[PDB]
């Protein structure tokens, strides 16, 4: 029950945060590097996270 | 009712705690928050 | 500078009423009390003025302390207060360029700044500013001594850090002492007559309303019915990403089921609180 | 050995026993 | 003499001097680490942590290295922190009786008298620190310079003196004169008079004094001294176990916060560590059904003054309240561990405190950061691995600008905390004889002010003690005996600082030479030598050698 208020008291916290884009890939390059397009948009390199 | 109720509850041990976030992700999500403030 | 939070119970109320009131506009007006002492300063009565931001006339409140003067106890003008609406409750250029002639005219640096919006039903918002200020670069205020007006408080939000000058400071907090003859006197705002609290509503829509329920009860019983059926291994995960659908098994079940013993059982109490002594 | 584990015990029986009474009114006021 | 006698085991000299003369013969101190923590400048918290630290670490050992390194930035930071250097001067020559006076020369209030009045008032803070538990003439030099004074900008460091040295006497005049000091119903006076009144009427129920002080704490309207009677009120009730149930009853039974915040310290102070359960009910029930956090900290504060007996229910109790909702409970929490493991390391605290430094709020890393400095004192690394873990952890934050001033504060007075007295003083509430030392123990309460006044927190000095066996066989002749050990020499492990770009059990002690209380057993009796003590050897402090 404490975990559930403690979540919900962190809620209002983390919905602070901005949203996400979306985008869809092409291709990846070497050095952890990926090409995605934004969808009315251009092409970006990304550096993929760890996970 | 009540007595499935309590024995609703007995079994289910071992849930570990809480997990609010990581430490790392925190310090990084406050660190970015402080860089982009001038932004 | 463990200094601040002076705030009063009818002095929030009027200012969620004044700012509620006109909200597509920035509304500002005045706050006056007593300066106890240079720690805490006591506030006794709030006041506004019609505007069509501008600073008021010294005229008007002039005449507005003058009766306010045999109005029950003297006053002092301790200071003023502004809304900001759907805003982050911070200071402003104008209201920065106006806080040093009351600075002027007042040492004792009053920046109260309210909102409705993000003042929910549960929680409010308030900020009362203390002359966020940048004369010096090598010191900040003259008292750095303990932290709870330092540390204890949260930390301001990211945007209030943005549009508002860095070197922010305050510690708003309700700090009136907890009253408790006017909390006695409040309390319910929901209590009923008590010849009132007797009734019995009525009898006919009790027993519709219980037919309108049994059908509704059958309903949920025929979709009880089908998510067991199912009964599916895909595992509970994405059987919560499927349930975005009109399936809705158990998911009403109590809302009507108390509601409807909630629905008997008073009016089967009620029926029998009523007739030994009624005759 | 003897007698002072009774006394433990017993200390032990009211120090958990005052933990027990404890979680009610917790519990009690963490849900509202 | 016989006749001599009484001075000697009454006026409480020797232990002094002796303390004083084993400190300033074992002075495994470090220079170097005010160097490391000398990084982080800036004009509003450090100068305060590291004047703070550096009394911790070389406490009574008269050192002027850390202050005579510099001037410029000794006074760079000015209006508080000149009255908190002035103060920590007291601390770096505690426990003297010529260089007080003396040494402070230069700060006389007359002498120079320059345009800041804060440090020529601290420096009678400093000689009440210096003479504390200590009465004679230091007591009627500060009456009598309480007889006139300026604004009480200058009083504050001579009030809190005066209840320091004149604690225990209960003497009837200084209460006289801090009676119309509080019945001044001024702010500044406030933490001036509000302390030393509970200073000086400890454990003595003058219920005269209780009841004026309970009449005034209920019209006044500055919040300091509402904090200085709200300790007073604490101060004056002690160990009675059964009187202060009325008192407890009316102060957690009133609306007001910062008394309940009082009733919860008077039901710690006099009820100090008796295992009261009737007590610890309501007390921790409280703890939960209160609304305001202060004294909802106070409330799971108090469980740690409330458990020297057996201290090791207390982790087990508290590591739930350590996941609770709110953040002060939290922090009450990690300060409960901090406080009643006030001792040797144990390893369910350091475990339960391990991800306490983790949390996102400030203030709870405040209290998981001194926790963890106080629960690992003295310790060699085989007590508890984590003793280098946690100073190159402390070392990781202290030189980060990403973290709050606030928990680096907390750094360096852990670092301060760490080598207190050159690791040969530490922080243990409990005698030898099953009896809690009353100075530590007001110390330590004193201590946890922090909140509201920093240099309020400096009155720790009453809480060290050094660990220390000390021979001598006469009144006053050194004797030279030096035993041996029988465990790993390895619990002898000392810091050893490094600056870098076969094992012999025997290790030979003198008379003034420290000892864990840990080692206690496992030291060698003088057999060999012409020495040999009279009273078998387990207890530290001093112990007679009779000659052969």
């Amino acid at each position: 029950l404490n975990a559930k208020v403690r979540l919900l008291r962190e809620e209002l916290q983390l919905l602070q945060e901005q949203g996400s884009y979306v985008g869809e890939v092409v291709r990846a390059m070497d050095k952890k590097k990926v090409l995605v397009k934004v969808h009315p948009e251009g092409k970006f390199v990304v550096d993929v996270d760890k996970n | 009712h009540n007595m499935s109720v309590k024995a609703m509850r007995f079994p289910p041990k071992s849930y570990n705690k809480d997990l609010e976030s990581a430490e790392e992700r925190r310090e990084r999500e406050q660190q970015d928050l402080e860089f982009a403030k001038e932004m | 500078t463990a200094e601040q939070v002076y705030i009063s119970s009818l002095a929030l109320l009027k200012m969620l009423k004044h700012g509620r009131a006109g909200v597509p506009m920035e509304v500002m007006g005045l706050m006056l009390g007593e300066f106890v002492d240079d720690y805490t300063v006591r506030v006794i009565d709030v006041f506004a003025m019609p505007q069509s931001v501008e600073a008021v006339d010294p005229v008007f409140q002039a005449k507005m302390l003058d009766m306010l003067k045999q109005t029950g106890r003297p006053e002092m003008v301790v200071g003023w207060y502004h809304s900001h609406p759907g805003f982050g409750c911070w200071l402003s250029g104008v209201d920065i360029n106006t806080q040093q002639s009351f600075e002027a005219l007042s040492e004792r640096a009053v920046a109260v700044v309210v909102d409705p919006i993000q003042s929910v039903k549960g929680k409010v918002v308030i900020d009362a500013f203390r002359l966020i200020n940048a004369n010096m670069m090598v010191l900040g205020h003259e008292p750095r001594q303990t932290t709870s007006n330092l540390g204890h408080l949260n930390k301001p939000s990211i945007q209030a850090l943005i549009h508002g000058l860095n070197r922010h400071y305050y510690s708003i907090t309700i700090n009136y002492r907890k009253n408790e003859l006017e909390q006695k006197m409040l309390l319910n705002l929901h209590k009923k007559s008590w010849m009132e609290g007797l009734t019995l509503q009525d009898y006919s829509e009790h027993c519709k309303h219980n037919e309108s329920v049994v059908k509704e009860m059958l309903e949920l019983a025929k979709n009880y019915n089908k998510a067991v059926e199912e009964e599916d291994k895909m595992t509970p995960e994405q059987l919560a990403i499927k349930n975005v659908g009109k399936q809705d098994p158990k998911r009403h079940l109590e809302e009507h089921v108390d509601v409807l013993m909630t629905s008997n059982i008073v009016q089967c109490l009620a029926a029998m609180l009523d007739t030994v002594v009624f005759k | 050995d003897l007698y002072s584990r009774y006394k433990k015990l017993q200390q032990e029986l009211e120090f958990l026993e005052v933990q027990e009474e404890y979680i009610k009114d917790e519990q009690k006021n963490l849900k509202k | 003499d016989q006749t001599l006698k009484m001075i000697k085991i009454l006026s409480g000299e020797m232990a002094i001097e002796l303390h004083l003369q084993f400190l300033i013969r074992n002075n495994n101190t470090d220079l170097m680490i005010l160097k490391n923590t000398k990084d982080a400048v800036r004009n509003s918290v450090c100068h305060t942590a590291t004047v703070i630290a550096n009394s911790f670490m070389h406490c009574g050992t008269t050192s002027d290295q850390f202050l005579r390194d510099n001037l410029e930035w000794l006074a760079r930071a000015t209006n508080w922190a000149k009255f908190t250097a002035t103060a920590s001067l007291g601390v770096i020559h505690k426990g003297h009786e010529k260089e007080a006076l003396q040494l402070m020369a230069t700060y006389l209030p007359k002498d120079t008298s320059p345009g800041s009045a804060y440090q020529e008032g601290g420096g009678l803070y400093a000689l009440g620190l210096i003479h504390a538990n200590h009465g004679g003439d230091i007591i009627d030099y500060l009456l009598n310079q309480l007889k006139n004074a300026s604004n009480d900008i200058v009083r504050h460091g001579g009030s809190l003196g005066l209840g320091l040295a004149a604690m225990g006497t209960a003497r009837q005049d200084v209460y006289d004169l801090l009676k119309t000091n509080l019945y001044q119903d001024d702010a500044v006076t406030g933490e001036a008079a509000g302390l030393a009144l509970g200073l000086v009427m400890l454990g003595s129920k003058n219920a005269q004094a209780i009841e004026d002080m309970v009449g005034y704490a209920q019209e006044t309207q500055h919040e300091k001294i509402l904090r200085g009677l709200a300790v007073g009120i604490a101060l004056v009730m002690y160990g009675r176990m059964e009187e202060a149930d009325a008192l407890i009853e009316s102060l957690c039974r009133d609306k007001d916060p910062i008394l309940r915040r009082s009733g919860m310290y008077t039901v710690a102070m006099a009820y100090c560590g008796s295992g009261n359960n009737k007590a610890i009910r309501r007390l921790l029930h409280v703890a939960v059904s209160d609304v305001n956090d202060d004294v909802r900290r106070a409330a799971v504060e108090s469980l740690g003054f409330i458990l020297f007996r057996t201290p090791e229910q207390c982790p087990s109790v508290v590591s739930l309240l350590s996941e609770s909702y709110n953040p002060h409970v939290r922090y009450g929490a990690a300060m409960a561990l901090g406080i009643c493991c006030a001792g040797t390391g144990n390893k369910e605290a350091i475990n339960l405190l391990e991800p306490m430094t983790n949390d996102p709020v400030n203030y709870v890393r405040q209290g998981a950061l001194i926790a963890s400095a106080l629960i690992m004192i003295q310790q060699t690394e085989i007590t508890c691995p984590k003793v280098n873990q946690f100073r190159q952890l402390y070392s990781k934050v202290i030189n980060d600008k990403h973290d709050d001033v606030m928990a680096k504060f907390g750094a360096i007075l852990a670092q301060g905390i760490l080598d207190a007295g050159g690791h040969n003083v530490t922080i243990s509430l409990q005698s030898r004889t099953g009896h809690t030392h009353m100075p530590s123990v007001v110390g330590v309460l004193v201590f946890t002010q922090f909140w509201f006044w920093f240099p309020l927190s400096h009155f720790l000095s009453l809480a060290y003690t050094p660990t220390c066996v000390i021979g001598l066989n006469k009144d006053l002749k050194m004797p030279k005996v030096q035993y041996k050990s029988n465990c790993k020499p390895s619990t002898f492990a000392y810091p050893a600082p490094l600056e870098v770009p076969p094992e012999p059990n025997f290790q030979l002690l003198d008379n003034p030479a420290r000892v864990m209380p840990a080692q206690l057993k496992v030291l060698t009796m003088p057999e060999t030598c012409r020495y040999q003590p009279f009273k078998p050897l387990s207890i530290g402090g001093i112990i007679i050698l009779k000659d052969t």
